[PDB]
């Protein structure tokens, strides 16, 4: 409470900088603290309703701090002088801090009395829902749901005639903003309002001129079908969705795909059966790619919510042949989006199915020419090695490993680099050590930069999973090997290596086994080598002793920083210095 | 107190690897030191190996971090750049910043030289002149790069053997000693031996010939022999024009071209590429295609 | 707290003045005129003696009631003088209660009028113009709307003391005294500006109306504008209200900021313009949706002249290293304005002519 700190942080609201404005208005609630109630409300608050910012980051900060002034202008029986400022924000260019401001309209209008919601609140939904600008109209969208519940029937009566107009608007930008919030004002409307008023509003807005209305209705039908007793929903529900599922926008129909699983969930075992597969068949063998791969993302998941009375049955007679359909998809993306969740449908079948059906199509997917496909397979084997053992896979998994470790195109033996350490757990260390190790440590002199550092990085994990003497067993001799090689490039990467290793070899192993190769390395005749092992002893010091430190390491050191190249004195004179040496 | 500035400096390099320009007055120090440092350099600069040659960048800094990421970082492994560093590209001004605050930091690890675009004529149609502008608001970082590029060596050769230069030949020069005469501290004229070391291509046609590009000229696989025996020479290594592949050998290997800006201006559809001469100056390739950005 | 933070919110304003000196001033200056009543033609005079540029002349005969019957009494200019005096305490607060209607503190476009009016009475730049004519009227509305076009960012509609504060036009108000040639202050003023955009307009206007539909607006510029944003113009995107997007036209001060929009695109207002237009379905965002919509129409446009365009991949990537968004998947309102080639971007999408 020393106010003079205080006094200079109001100051700064209006000051020239924006790194000052903006930490004011980040500590508006330190600010206020100090004015007490009265103060913020005659100073503060109109202080900040007239200044004009114009920076988001200013912006968005002041409208968030707004939201949570209730305490801080004298509670509930104050909260509606933050309306101002608030309606202000709501009515800006930015959308996002537009956005910001009707989050924090929302958390305020639970601190309003009902009364105060009549009286203030509500009158400000009016006037933006009225504004000249959509851009006033699109903020007033979002503020239904949280005064509904609590006014007077009149008042009730008065905001879904206001909604009805926003759904109805001339410009759709508004249309589109009222069918997104359409599902949450339907959720505080009673039962009979959302049969009467809300489902003409749906129908409406489902057949909207635009797209980017019509696929909103999808989200809609979720939260309405949610509110809805299951015998209504046929009538009520389902003709529109079933129109969503072959509208002409191919955006609409990929929305229906999107939210399948949510659908199936509102709608019901009942409903899915009769309804949802038929629908979901034709989304998997829609005209356009998206929709396609879209709906195979949900294979799984959709598989997965059927009733238990019917649901292997409908997957072998009606889903799956769909599915083999798709693993030819002339499109690699719908291809590689039914890899990655094709073999979650293993337990869902039991083991015989699996080995008779869903085998030979992970076989298929694992031979296929795009990478991304054998990837999303080789990557999600969690779910098949509980049903069948991962190990019975091995034979087929291998040269698909083999063939992306080698790929022409570096990114994608990036992406199975990456996976490794995963695959070196899931099919054990003594079938890593066979098939796979040498795989490894080719990366390690890969042309390819990246490829060398993520090698390198991947030696680390692996140690984590396999321990300190398998490392020093099988991997530390073919590392030290690397600082023999002609190429200076490839002795670097043995210095990046100790680098990473030496985290994880702990101080024995690095001290007796990698140390002295480091200081062998010295005498390289490439300065960049040299170098490098400067900046290693730093890296590792920490892990040596001090006496090794002291009796081993300093020496080569001190002698680095008389080398006739620049980079190396440097780096030794950095080394002696951070470690205590100098 | 070189303490102090080279951890100034580590910042504006770590600065300039996440795209974001240096202010007019670090620019303006930048290349006063530069110009201290490139003073010192020779019209054929002596490059030991192992180096990394590479070619034209033209402010594509999205496909130099890239290039990065295929030839490794510096200061750990060395570079050579045969110039175009600005022009065209969106970034061209944390291109040459970057590249120049590494000659800076690490003199020894890295070799710029002179392309064409390094010019005050050619970046004021090509788009540099107008980055500077709109990035600063005014004319001066623009004056202090387009005087530092006067300082720019004009070739260099890798351990006696191999000769990198931008452009090619020129019929005004027989000998490494020819171009060691020149005064290089002006900008590029638009004729002359200094010219043709910066604008001239190799050809098929045999002989000279004049250049369909307006400077220079255009040398054929018997000038590059020639050229080669004459100064006891494996190579002429040289960037300046476009090649779908990235590099491209000509005349029986007497001369590969370096081009280092893939899918030139998000039009042209070619690989970019970079050459490794390792401890013994054996010579390697390395493909790449622009960098995603996807989003 | 009261003695440690002082008061800092002035509903008033703040600041020292001597006004009985003005008054003083004042009231000598009128006693040079017959009655004690200053015509229009002593109003530079009294400009002066209040301390004002002398183009304030129009707003403060105005502001006392002088045209009514085309003189005011000394009484009656002292005491709104006075007013303005006791509760202004900067420029932009004088003039704008000055102009304004009673207690509103903003300006609306029909209270510029007077202002613009005496501004083309007296300028000697204007005097071919002094008349009552078409191009007259037309000069008149052309500069206020160039006005709000810079002062009102807020698109209000209403001019605050803020927003006067924090653009150039009062300064440009002083410069019409000193600047004989009125094409030298190109900002709000500039005769020949209006002339170049009214022909833009009359040339469209085909029956003279002052009326314009999207076939007369697609004419635009040989057509260099796709059809799907001069779609976009009668939306609602970038008009107030519901009779744009109900009759499919638009009026000649709505074509004034179409026209200053297109011809200059790095500036705020113009980027506000143009992202409205492109922004779809108004969620702040330009999805790739929402610039493959505009984009299939360029490629068809630049097929029509054998010239092979870049396919969408190409140049959505060239656009993103261009803007260079804050966040990846979004192309906002402040990565444009940020970017510095909003311009670029923008023809990129709808204009074949300014592209190449
Ligand atoms: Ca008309
Ligand atoms: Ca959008
Ligand atoms: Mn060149
Ligand atoms: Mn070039």
């Amino acid at each position: 409470m020393s106010l003079y700190p205080i006094a200079v942080l109001i100051d700064e609201l209006r000051n020239e900088d924006v790194q000052l404005r903006l930490n004011s208005i980040k500590k508006l609630s330190t600010i206020a603290l100090a004015l007490g109630v009265e103060r913020t409300r005659s100073e503060l608050l109109p202080f900040l309703t007239d200044t004009i910012y114009d920076e988001d980051e200013v912006l968005l900060a002041l409208a968030e701090q707004l939201g949570t002034f209730t305490t801080l202008v004298g509670g509930p029986e104050y909260v509606h002088c933050l309306l101002p400022p608030l309606e202000s924000l709501a009515t800006v260019e930015e959308t996002v801090v537009r956005d910001k401001a009707v989050e924090s309209l929302r958390a305020i209008s639970h601190e309003h009395s009902p009364s105060d919601l009549e009286a203030h609140f509500v009158p400000l939904v009016k006037r933006l829902a009225g504004g000249d600008w959509f851009t006033s109209r699109t903020s007033a969208c979002g503020l239904f749901s949280v005064c509904y519940p609590r006014v007077s029937s009149a008042v009730k009566a008065e905001l879904r005639q206001y909604f009805r107009n926003l759904c109805s608007d001339d410009t759709p930008m508004v249309r589109r903003a009222a069918a997104s919030k359409l599902g949450e004002f339907a959720k505080v409307l009673e039962l009979d309002n959302v049969k009467s008023e809300i489902i003409p509003m749906f129908s409406n807005l489902a057949s909207d001129e635009q797209d980017s209305v019509r696929l909103l209705a999808v989200e809609a039908c979720v939260n309405i079908a949610q509110l809805l007793p299951q015998e209504d929903l046929e009538a009520l529900v389902m003709p529109t969705l079933r129109q969503a599922a072959e509208d002409k926008s191919w955006r609409v129909r990929y929305m229906v795909a999107d939210k399948f699983t949510e659908l199936q969930k509102a709608v019901g075992p009942e409903i899915t059966k009769t309804d949802l597969v038929p629908a979901f068949q034709n989304l998997m063998k829609d005209c356009e790619a998206e929709v396609r791969a879209a709906a195979s993302h949900k294979v799984k998941e959709f598989c997965e919510n059927l009733s238990a009375d019917c649901r292997e049955n409908v997957i072998m007679s009606q889903i799956l042949p769909c599915i083999k359909e798709l693993v030819s998809d002339a499109n690699q993306h719908v291809k590689s989006a039914l890899a990655s969740v094709i073999m979650g449908l293993s337990p869902i079948l039991g083991k015989d199915n699996t080995i008779e059906h869903l085998l030979p199509l992970f076989l298929a997917q694992l031979k296929d020419e795009c990478p991304e496909v054998r990837l999303n397979i080789i990557s999600n084997l969690d779910c098949v090695n509980e049903v069948i053992g991962i190990r019975q896979l091995s034979q087929s998994l291998l040269p698909a490993i083999v063939e992306l470790a080698e790929d022409a195109k570096w990114r994608v033996r990036l992406a199975i680099i990456e996976y490794m350490p995963l695959l070196a757990g899931q099919l054990g260390v003594e079938f890593f050590d066979e098939k796979l190790n040498s795989l490894c440590m080719a990366w390690l002199v890969d042309h390819v930069y990246a490829i060398r550092e993520a090698a390198t990085s991947n030696l680390k994990k692996l140690v984590e999973k396999f321990g300190k003497e398998w490392a020093h067993a099988t991997i530390i001799p073919k590392v030290l090997a690397m600082s023999g090689d002609p190429n200076y490039l490839h002795r670097m990467t043995t210095l990046f290596c100790i680098n990473v290793l030496s985290e994880v070899c702990g101080q024995d192993i690095t001290t007796k086994h990698m140390l002295p190769t480091v200081l062998r390395m010295a005498g390289d005749p490439v300065a960049n080598v040299r170098f490098n092992v400067a900046k290693s002893l730093q890296k590792i010091g920490p892990i040596l002793d001090n006496s090794t430190l002291q009796s081993e390491v300093k020496p080569i050191l001190e002698k680095l920083t008389q080398d006739q190249d620049v980079d190396v004195k440097y780096f030794a004179q950095e080394a002696l210095t951070v470690l205590s040496l100098a | 107190d070189e303490k102090v500035f080279t951890k100034e400096l580590d910042q504006w390099i770590e600065q300039l690897n996440e795209c974001k320009q240096l202010s007019e007055s670090q620019v303006k120090s930048l290349c006063e030191k530069a110009k201290e440092i490139l003073t010192k350099e020779s019209n054929v600069q002596e490059v030991r190996c192992p180096v990394t040659v590479c070619g034209d960048v033209h402010g594509q800094f999205h496909d130099l971090m890239e290039l990065f990421r295929i030839g490794g970082k510096s200061p750990d492994t060395n570079y050579l750049f045969m110039g175009d560093y600005v022009d065209r590209g969106y970034y061209s001004v944390e291109t040459v910043t970057l590249l120049v605050a590494l000659k800076v930091r690490y003199r020894e690890r890295i070799t710029i030289l002179r392309g064409n675009h390094e010019s005050r004529q050619i970046t004021q149609v090509y788009g540099f002149y107008d980055e500077c502008l709109r990035k600063y608001g005014n004319a001066n970082v623009w004056k202090y790069f387009t005087d530092l590029f006067d300082y720019l060596p004009l070739t260099a050769l890798v351990d006696g053997q191999i000769f990198c230069l931008h452009g090619g030949l020129s019929p005004s020069i027989d000998t490494l000693d020819h171009i060691r005469a020149l005064d290089r501290l002006q900008e590029v004229p638009h004729e002359g031996p200094m010219c043709d070391l910066l604008w001239s291509d190799p050809d098929d046609r045999g002989g000279w010939g004049i250049s369909p590009r307006g400077a220079g000229y255009t040398f054929g696989q018997d000038i590059s022999e020639t050229f080669n025996h004459a100064n006891g020479l494996t190579l002429v290594s040289r960037a300046h024009q476009l090649v779908m592949e990235g590099y491209n050998w000509c005349h029986d290997r007497n001369v590969v071209t370096i081009f280092s800006a893939p899918n030139y201006c998000y039009r042209c559809g070619n690989q970019a590429a970079i050459m490794e001469l390792d401890d013994t100056l054996k010579y390697s390739f390395l493909q790449f295609d622009p960098a995603p950005r996807r989003g | 707290s009261s003695q440690s933070i002082p008061t800092f919110y002035f509903p008033r304003g703040r600041p020292s003045v001597n006004v009985d000196a003005v008054i003083s001033k004042i009231e000598s200056t009128f006693a040079r005129f017959p009655h004690e009543r200053a015509t229009m033609d002593d109003m530079g005079l009294v400009a002066k003696a209040c301390g004002c540029p002398l183009y304030w002349k129009g707003p403060l005969f105005y502001g006392a009631g002088g045209e009514r019957t085309g003189s005011v009494s000394v009484h009656k200019f002292v005491a709104m003088w006075r007013k303005i005096l006791q509760n202004c305490h900067d420029d932009a607060a004088k003039f704008v209660h000055l102009l304004m209607s009673p207690g509103c503190n903003y300006l609306v476009q029909e209270d510029f009028v007077p202002f613009l009016q005496d501004v083309v009475n007296t300028h000697p730049g204007l005097s071919f113009l002094k008349e009552a004519s078409e191009f007259h009227s037309r000069y008149i509305t052309t500069v206020i709307q160039r006005i709000f076009y810079a002062v009102n960012r807020s698109w209000s509609g209403r001019i605050t003391c803020a927003e006067l504060r924090r653009s150039s036009f009062l300064q440009n108000v002083a410069l019409l005294e000193e600047e004989a040639d009125i094409n030298q202050l190109t900002e709000f003023f500039s005769y020949e500006h209006f002339y170049v955009i009214y022909c833009k307009f009359w040339e469209l206007d085909t029956d003279h109306d002052l009326l314009i539909d999207a076939d007369d607006l697609a004419r635009h510029n040989d057509h260099a504008l796709s059809t799907k944003m001069i779609d976009r113009i009668f939306s609602g995107a970038v008009t107030r209200g519901r009779k744009v997007q109900k009759e499919g036209k638009i009026s000649y001060a709505d074509f004034v900021w179409f026209l200053i929009s297109e011809e200059d695109k790095k500036t705020p207002t113009s980027i506000e313009y143009w992202f409205r237009c492109m922004d779809l379905d108004g969620d702040g965002a330009l999805s790739m949706f929402e610039l493959e919509y505009f984009y299939e129409e360029q490629c068809r446009r630049l097929d029509s002249m054998a010239i092979e365009a870049l396919p969408f991949q190409d140049c959505l990537c060239q656009m993103l290293d261009l803007v260079k968004p804050r966040t990846e998947g979004k192309i906002t309102l402040q990565d444009l304005k940020r970017c510095k080639l909003a311009n670029v971007f923008f023809d990129t999408f709808f204009n074949i002519e300014k592209y190449l």
